[PDB]
């Protein structure tokens, strides 16, 4: 014996409507997230630029530091 | 309560809560024991990694799908499959919540009983309901007439609906399907010398297919340009480097959709059997089928087909018809969405099969008015 | 990125829905049109059998005249 | 980019394209409907008219059967 | 039908020379049922009806209540969508349509033919049904030969070999004359 259906009333091509209205908010939240993240990102390339300063200064250490033990060193 | 819509499909399972958008967990549907001998004491190995961590130790696992075409060839692996989907990536009791499952048409009728009732003896869920997939990709889509053409991974099916009323003796269901467009990829990659075989490096090739491979709008212009310049060769890194490089082997497999005699199947592509479909319905409702023709499913995702399809059916058609196709960006869970949006109906709340009819008729229910 | 192609779908989908009602719009002003040259065919048509008509009225109102001569 | 923005500019074009040829379709339909209406009500009285003309013949012939017959 | 309906167990057979092995089947098993209900409720109970038959590679199949759902769309051709009704209706129909004193004669020499009239059993359902649909009073009888499938070529061979008939052939020279248009005229 086949389903019968009961007896409904409606509806259709309104459910579809309002899901693919918030297009506009998928839209929003997505630039929204996108654009914050970079601003929360870039951010490490001035951490990265101290990172460069305490290198650059820790190599001119290195460079006296061994130059002062060459100089002691060698009798 | 609220309802579990799950859909087992063949190469992706897809479930959810109904009512939402888009299903919670979608993972692949691949159980793999492990086939090396192990020397590390415990460490902690299991005997079967099921859905997606099984895509993650697949270099030592043999992959196994539970579902060949559609049908279930395996029974304790799909009850492993349901037993993860149910507990962990859903973390719901199934004793609190109906289910409804989705099932290709034209099965065997003895995959749906054994489905049906280890859904009541094993989960022992409150109430289960199997729907036709082709119905739901209707649903998602808003209409109510139309000719959908589901083009899953496992078998590709096409069901013409009008006014709601399906019309049974003009289903044409094909075997063709994503696997065997996958298998026919690996197939001619061994043209250039890349040789794939262990069953883990299907899913590498799987990979490649959907990437790259793309969907010709004229098939001998581009066999003839792919053949004098080098525009197409797009290259691709394997999972450890050497990359390789993919030339007219781009839209030549998902072309076997068009032309199943490459894969040496005899029927005609799906581009023609949409069209057989259609004739066999009656003589007045031909024009909204045309104006309506749906896709859905995952293989209906190439770059190019709701072009090409359009461009052949319009060859096939009579000229004064206006031929439309409907390819929402929302394809591959376009099923499940009309499963959820059909679950959340008022009107439906009384059409699950409930577990005491279930004791009273016995697994045969299911075929019954509750269909 | 991603929301981009969002914006990218969006600003399709809304084209082909106006495509949509252009083509039925154009449908429905042909046949519009096609019907209102059929009735003045019809027209056309009415005013010459009303002439006609009228002809042999003329006729028929000419020969009362020698009747009654007769 | 370079591409995205013109890309982006000439699907705006296209839907404002077809927007307005939906437009003149419609006002060309309404025009057309205009027309059918106006013709068909004059059209029925003069089917009127010549129905009375064809009465008019019809005595102004019995008259003549009558006279020649006399 | 039956390539269509094999596949509720589990058999699919698509390509067109697989068509063959689908009408060896039919011819070889399927017969029509005498009362449709009870068939359909006995073999779903019992498992007296399964008759196993063997491809030609081996893997032998199991024909259930599908043995007498094939040729009942005969009956019903609701089951494959067609709007018209059975081949016991439409017989009762076309003696309808003719005069009321002949209708006893054609109720008493009802004449089956062809291949497909030669499952097991057609014979009495189809008598059954008319009998149900005509007049209590006229007697049914249904013409059967066993050399059903080659009637119409006897048939043929007996109109050939008549010496009345020997005129009636359609001569080159007339053909010639008239051009192919010659078939519809006089010589029919
Ligand atoms: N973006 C894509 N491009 C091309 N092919 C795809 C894409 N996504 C999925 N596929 C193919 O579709 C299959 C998934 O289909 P799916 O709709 O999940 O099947 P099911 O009906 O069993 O859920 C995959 O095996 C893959 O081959
Ligand atoms: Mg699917």
């Amino acid at each position: 014996v086949p389903p019968k259906i009961p007896d409904g009333e409606r509806v259709d091509f309104d459910d579809i409507h309002r899901k693919r209205m918030k297009d506009l908010n998928e839209l929003q939240t997505l630039i929204e997230a996108h654009f914050e993240n970079r601003k929360k990102e870039e951010e490490l390339v001035s951490l990265k630029d101290r990172i460069e300063k305490r290198r650059a200064e820790r190599a001119e250490q290195q460079r006296i530091r061994t130059e002062r033990e060459k100089e002691r060193q060698t009798r | 309560t609220t309802a579990l819509v799950c859909d087992n499909g063949s190469g992706l399972v897809k479930a959810g809560f109904a009512g939402d958008d888009a299903p919670r967990a979608v993972f692949p549907s691949i159980v793999g024991r492990p086939r090396h001998q192990g020397v590390m004491v415990g460490m902690g190995q299991k005997d079967s990694y099921v859905g997606d961590e099984a895509q993650s130790k697949r270099g030592i696992l043999t992959l196994k799908y539970p579902i060949e075409h559609g049908i279930i060839t395996n029974w304790d692996d799909m009850e492993k499959i349901w037993h993860h989907t149910f507990y962990n990536e859903l973390r719901v009791a199934p004793e609190e919540h109906p289910t409804l499952l989705t099932e290709a048409p034209l099965n065997p009728k003895a995959n749906r009983e054994k489905m049906t009732q280890i859904m009541f003896e094993t989960f022992n869920v409150p109430a289960m309901y199997v729907a036709i997939q082709a119905v739901l990709s209707l649903y998602a889509s808003g209409r109510t007439t139309g000719i959908v053409l589901d083009s899953g991974d496992g078998v590709t099916h096409n069901v013409p609906i009008y006014e709601g009323y399906a019309l049974p003796h003009a289903i044409m269901r094909l075997d063709l399907a994503g696997r065997d467009l996958t298998d026919y990829l690996m197939k001619i990659l061994t043209e250039r010398g890349y040789s794939f075989v262990t069953t883990a490096e299907r899913e590498i090739v799987r990979d490649i297919k959907e990437k790259l491979c793309y969907v010709a709008l004229d098939f001998e212009n581009e066999m003839a340009t792919a053949a004098s310049s080098s525009s197409l060769e797009k290259s691709y890194e394997l999972p450890d480097g050497q990359v390789i490089t993919i030339g007219n082997e781009r839209f030549r497999c998902p072309e076997t959709l068009f032309q199943p005699s490459f894969i040496g199947m005899e029927s005609a592509g799906i581009h023609e059997t949409t069209y057989n479909s259609i004739m066999k319905c009656d003589i007045d409702i031909r024009k909204d089928l045309y104006a309506n023709n749906v896709l859905s499913g995952g293989t209906t995702m190439y770059p190019g087909i709701a072009d090409r399809m359009q461009k052949e059916i319009t060859a096939l058609a009579p000229s004064t018809m206006k031929i439309k196709i409907i390819a929402p960006p929302e394809r591959k869970y376009s099923v499940w969405i009309g499963g959820s949006i059909l679950a959340s109906l008022s009107t439906f709340q009384q059409m699950w099969i409930s577990k005491q009819e279930y004791d009273e008729a016995g697994p045969s229910i299911v075929h019954r008015k509750c269909f | 990125m991603d929301a981009i192609k969002k914006k990218m779908q969006m600003l399709k989908l809304d084209k082909e829905n106006a495509l949509d009602r252009a083509e039925q719009a154009e449908a429905d002003k042909k046949a519009a049109e096609d019907r209102s040259k059929r009735l003045e065919d019809e027209l056309v048509s009415l005013q010459k059998k009303l002439k006609a008509t009228e002809d042999e009225l003329d006729k028929y109102s000419e020969a009362p005249k020698d009747a009654q001569e007769k």
